[PDB]
């Protein structure tokens, strides 16, 4: 039940079949509810010396994958009547053979708007809709139900189904792809179309506030300012911008008589608090002073 | 920004000719390319989306392809209506950018201009000014030197020639220039 | 039928600001991006920016940051562009699939001026010179439109803030300038 | 807010009745009329110009200062020359108490308790809180210790009035108007209080607005926002806990969760009716 | 809702395709306890094309209460 692929068998290249399962089977797959892949037949070679294949009750496994295995393994003419079930393999699967292409792509820092080719199966009634998948994907080493568009006419109408992605982190790469949800009809089924995986990177925007800043003076002239980076940089940080400004002395200090006996001059539950700091974090969405643009550093 | 380098700038062809235009992208656009057609009216029509997908009612003679960073619009067999301007447009990233454009011209037999010079009208002279006009009519190709304001016609819908007016001629067809004075 | 109906042509005084409209039809205005493009006469297309009518959300090309402002009126299904030079055509497009007709924006300080029409004659080629008018256009025919063969009417060219146009015929010039209610006939 | 005298703290911000946070430019509070914080604590944090904090004796304003959180202000890194009007103010180290250079903290005789006093030190009436315009008169209070009714501070709301928002007395008609303005919260009567909703185990006796106990589980109609709700977790299902009627449509899209089947039955087991449709998708 | 459903409202080929819709009854012919073991026998089942019988499947869990 737990397996979606047999690819974990990374180096398996031979099954000899010197011993076989009853009915002379060297490879037998029965009642694997989530199995979608055997091996990636574009990369993996597997040889089966003797014996047949048995496949029953693999609802997510396309018959094409099984037929590819027969081709790869050299088992092609070995299977007899009902060794591989036609009705219990792939019956519940995405065996999209056709290609949907994106007609339109638009970024916002928080949003992605997409359009894509309209798909219409033979009996268009059989189109249940579209399905858009997106995940945050930092490396390109890689759910929404979209109602079917407005059918009846086809002259000059952008019946391009689309979707506005709204959640999204800014300056973030998204793996995205669309699929057609259809009806396994009473005849030679229509498998439909899926788009390929496209990556889309949201726009950046203004960075979060620099965190935990500390101001110290080891010297009579030096100030050592240190800080941690914004909790939400929303982009590749270029620099930090520090301004300093000398504060004038307390006006009133020049007009107090300090010989007047009052000469004290200045010698110049945890998860309720956690959520508190976090509340304002979440609430947080000409003249010239001496400044400095701090590059590739978190101190000044 | 992604620069779309579109070639050729101009292309002379004949009815029935297969021709192609090319757009080379600065950066990977992953097939997010459109082809636009702009007519003499100034009206823009999108022909192709997603590199090769043809828009509705766009004649089947138009097609698109890619090989590497080079994207092409191919017209299998030119019809008169096709001799317009074409631009590609990438939609991969943030600032949508276009190609420089390509103008389709009808290739014709070369033709020397009919040069006519006209002295200022008596009415203009009464008014105080004097404009001498020289017409360079019905020539091909379009490239012509005259030796001030110039105004050139677009290609003639009937004979595929060009014409020019210079107000106050060296052409491929002559070894030495066509001289007209009064 | 998805349609984008544009404004203009807008004849404006130099330094004045102008607002152009793009009226949408045949679809839910709210749910699709409206893009704007600039095209200088004889040049190529340039992207200005876009607006999502439903959200009022906008995005500009750096080179148009202050020069253009995009707005939309959901109640009227119209998109607008307010501008801040010389002639330029401005296009409106619904996610690049459907384009507006384009609005011609001409920047000129000139007042209406009627043309001076001159007959020219010194097969045979004759000519007609139409000098120093404003604004465009002029309607020129020969023998009231009877003579159409062998005619070459040259595009008007702007000279010291006034237009000049010429025409030839190879074998009477009739010139009309709407703006000044001028109609001339020169043999 | 020169005259703000009482912060009752009926509802708090994480246990705080007063929050002053990241107020860049604030030099002083200056709430020189603030006499009492009835419930909750004070959080004054990260105000880099903020002074006149050490000069406030919060024990005169709150019963418990133990839960106050006053840190990372200019005051902490003693650059504050907090100088009070008598460089005259009452002192409570024994230090003078003020809000600004021009305003003292008001301190009454201990016999006055929380009631306040006039300038001459005469006690406000025992039903007053913090201050009054005339001594020993419950119609001259700036604020009430208990409840407010008909220009007077009262100990409790007498029948036929109801306690509202834990500070004022209101008549039946007022509570009725609130209830019908909803037809949000449709206000009810319970334990001599006009309240937003019936407590657990009670239901609205429609007519007289009175909460009466429910025989078995309480009926509860849940009207869904934009007529649909997608339940995709135990957390979202909890939002429907106690519902007996759904006015709208449910979409169930549950791909996992601990303690489910039992948790779903706890939160959705009382639904008897759904007015729209029921969709189970990718569950 | 009996007469309400039209063509392909309820799929014949994508509902129950992977399920145990056992309509017939197998009976236990024999039961034997040991402190550590249970031996059982039960009726033989043979479908029309007996070839179609993949086998049997026995399920057992510790059940203190018979509310299973
Ligand atoms: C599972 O596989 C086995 C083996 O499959 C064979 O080997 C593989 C590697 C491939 O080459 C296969 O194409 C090939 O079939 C199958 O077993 C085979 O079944 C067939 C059909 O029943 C037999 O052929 C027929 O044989 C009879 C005569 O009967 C044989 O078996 C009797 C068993 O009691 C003996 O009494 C007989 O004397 C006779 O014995 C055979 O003698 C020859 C030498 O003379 C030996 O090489 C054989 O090995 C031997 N048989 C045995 C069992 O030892 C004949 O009248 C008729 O015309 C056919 O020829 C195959 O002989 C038999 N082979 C083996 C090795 O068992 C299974 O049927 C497969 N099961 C399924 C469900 O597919
Ligand atoms: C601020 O004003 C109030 C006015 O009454 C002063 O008294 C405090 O009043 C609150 C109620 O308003 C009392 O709290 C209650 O305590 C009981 C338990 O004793 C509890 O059951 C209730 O739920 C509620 O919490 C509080 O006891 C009472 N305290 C005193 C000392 O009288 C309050 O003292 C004033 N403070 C200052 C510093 O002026
Ligand atoms: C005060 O500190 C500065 C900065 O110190 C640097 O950063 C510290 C966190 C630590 O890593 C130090 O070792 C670093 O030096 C001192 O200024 C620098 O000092 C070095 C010699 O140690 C010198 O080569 C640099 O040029 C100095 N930089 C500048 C801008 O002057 C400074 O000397 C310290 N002074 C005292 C009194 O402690
Ligand atoms: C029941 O109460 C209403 C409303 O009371 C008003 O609002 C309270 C919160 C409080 O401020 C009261 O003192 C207010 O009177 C009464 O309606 C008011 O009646 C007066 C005359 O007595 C009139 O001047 C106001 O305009 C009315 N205000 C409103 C909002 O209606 C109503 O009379 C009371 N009924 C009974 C039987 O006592
Ligand atoms: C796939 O594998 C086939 C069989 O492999 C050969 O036999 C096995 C038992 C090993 O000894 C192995 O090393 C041998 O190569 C090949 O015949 C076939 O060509 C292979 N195809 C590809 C594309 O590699
Ligand atoms: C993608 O590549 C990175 C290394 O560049 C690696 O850390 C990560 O695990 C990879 N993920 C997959 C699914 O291959
Ligand atoms: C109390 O209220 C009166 C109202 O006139 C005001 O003048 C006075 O300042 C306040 N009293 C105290 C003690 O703050
Ligand atoms: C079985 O009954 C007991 C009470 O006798 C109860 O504790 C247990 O949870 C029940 N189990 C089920 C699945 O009903």
């Amino acid at each position: 039940y737990a397996l979606v692929s047999l690819s974990f068998f990374r180096k398996l290249r031979l099954i000899r079949g010197e011993t076989l399962e009853i009915g002379n089977y060297s490879f037998y797959a029965l009642d694997n509810q989530n199995l979608r892949q055997l091996w990636d037949w574009s990369k993996h070679n597997l040889t089966i010396t003797q014996g047949k294949l048995f496949f029953h009750y693999n609802p997510k496994l396309c018959l094409s994958e099984i037929h590819k295995m027969e081709e790869v393994s050299g088992t092609k003419g070995r299977q007899e009547r009902n060794d591989i079930a036609l009705k219990t393999n792939g019956d519940q699967a995405s065996c999209e053979n056709e290609l949907l292409k994106f007609s339109y792509i638009r970024t916002s820092f928080d949003k992605i708007l997409l359009r894509w080719e309209p798909y219409w199966p033979p009996d268009f009634r059989d189109l249940l809709g579209f399905m858009l998948f997106y995940k945050e994907a930092p490396y390109q080493n890689v759910v929404v139900d979209i109602d079917p568009p407005l059918r009846s006419n086809d002259p000059k109408s952008q019946n391009h189904p689309g979707w506005l992605m709204r959640g999204l982190k800014p300056w973030t790469q998204y793996a995205i792809f669309v699929k057609t949800l259809v009806t396994f009809s009473d005849e030679r089924r229509t498998y439909g179309a899926k788009s390929d995986i496209i990556y889309v990177q949201t726009d950046a925007t203004n960075p979060s506030v620099p965190l935990d800043p500390i101001s110290v003076s080891n010297s009579s002239s030096q100030i050592i300012l240190k800080w941690k980076p914004p909790s939400d940089p929303n982009g590749n940080i270029t620099h930090y911008l520090v301004f300093w400004e000398r504060q004038a002395e307390d006006s009133e200090l020049f007009e107090l008589d300090y010989c007047l006996k009052g000469l004290k001059l200045p010698s110049r539950k945890e998860l309720e608090e956690s959520s508190f700091r976090k509340t304002f974090e979440d609430y947080l969405h000409e003249e010239h002073r001496p400044f400095e643009k701090v590059v590739n550093k978190e101190s000044l | 920004d992604i620069q779309m380098t579109q070639s050729p700038s101009s292309l002379s062809a004949s009815l029935g000719e297969r021709v192609s235009l090319t757009c080379r992208a600065s950066q990977d656009i992953g097939g997010n390319l459109y082809w636009l057609q702009q007519g003499p009216d100034g009206t823009i029509k999108r022909l192709i989306y997603a590199t090769s997908s043809l828009d509705s009612g766009v004649p089947k003679r138009f097609s698109g392809s890619r090989s590497g960073s080079d994207y092409s619009l191919t017209i299998s067999s030119l019809e008169s209506e096709d001799f317009v301007d074409y631009y590609c447009l990438q939609y991969s990233s943030s600032p949508w950018t276009f190609g420089g454009g390509t103008k389709l011209e009808i290739k014709r037999a070369d033709a020397a201009p009919t040069v006519s010079i006209f002295p200022p009208s008596s009415e203009q002279l009464t008014s105080g000014g004097a404009s001498v006009v020289c017409f360079l009519n019905n020539f091909y190709p379009k490239d012509i030197n005259v030796k001030v304001l110039n105004s050139w016609t677009d290609q003639d819908s009937k004979d595929s020639t060009y014409s020019m007016s210079s107000t106050l001629a060296t052409h491929k067809t002559s070894t030495s220039p066509i001289v007209k004075s009064f | 039928q998805v349609q984008l109906q544009q404004s203009g042509p807008e004849l404006v005084k130099p330094g004045a600001l102008v607002k152009i409209s793009c009226k949408a039809s045949g679809y839910t205005f709210t749910n699709y991006d409206i893009h704007w493009v600039k095209q200088r006469p004889g040049q190529g297309l340039e992207w200005i920016g876009w607006i999502y009518p439903g959200d009022g959300s906008t995005k500009y090309n750096e080179k148009f940051k202050g020069k253009a402002t995009l707005t939309a009126d959901k109640s009227s299904s119209t998109a607008y562009m307010h501008l801040s030079e010389k002639s330029a055509v401005y296009f409106c497009a619904r996610e690049w699939a459907y384009w507006g007709q384009g609005t011609l924006v001409t920047v000129s300080a000139a007042k209406t001026t009627a043309p001076s029409v001159y007959p020219l004659a010194p097969s045979v080629t004759l000519g007609c010179l139409v000098k120093g008018y404003f604004p465009e256009p002029v309607t020129l025919t020969w023998n009231s439109g009877s003579l159409s063969s062998g005619v070459h009417t040259f595009p008007a060219v702007l000279q010291s803030d006034l237009y000049t146009l010429s025409s030839s015929v190879t074998v009477t010039c009739n010139v009309a300038h709407p703006a000044s209610s001028t109609k001339v006939d020169k043999k | 807010f020169p005259n703000l005298t009482v912060i009752r703290g009926s509802r708090l911000f994480f246990n705080y009745a007063l929050v002053i946070f990241e107020m860049v430019h604030l030099k002083e509070l200056g709430l020189y009329n603030l006499m009492n914080i009835t419930r909750g604590s004070v959080r004054i944090e990260k105000n880099n110009e903020l002074c006149y904090l050490a000069t406030i004796d919060w024990s005169r304003i709150l019963d418990s200062v133990e839960d106050n959180h006053i840190v990372l202000n200019k005051d902490d890194n003693e650059e504050c020359g907090d100088i009070c009007p008598g460089t005259n103010c009452p002192a409570t180290q024994f230090v003078e108490r003020c809000w600004t250079h021009s305003h003292c903290q008001k301190v009454c005789p201990t016999i006055c308790k929380s009631h306040g006093c006039t300038a001459e030190g005469l006690c406000c009436h025992s039903e007053c809180l913090g201050n009054c315009s005339q001594p020993d008169d419950p119609t001259k209070c700036v604020a009430c210790r208990n409840f407010y009714l008909d220009g007077r501070c009262v100990e409790t709301c007498p029948p036929p009035y109801y306690h509202f928002q834990d500070w004022r007395c209101v008549n039946f008609s007022f509570c009725q108007d609130l209830h019908h303005k909803c037809k949000c919260h449709q206000y009810v009567i319970h334990n001599n209080k006009c309240i937003p909703e019936c407590p657990s185990g009670y239901t609205m006796n429609s007519s007289n607005l009175l909460c009466t106990p429910c025989l078995g589980p309480c009926p509860k109609v849940c009207h869904l926002l934009e007529g649909e709700k997608t339940i995709d977790s135990v957390t979202s299902a909890q939002e429907l806990r106690g519902c007996t009627v759904i006015n709208g449509s449910l979409i169930i899209n549950i791909r996992g969760g601990n303690n489910l089947a039992a948790e779903l039955e706890a939160n959705l087991g009382l639904i008897e009716e759904i007015s729209g449709y029921l969709k189970i998708r990718r569950s």
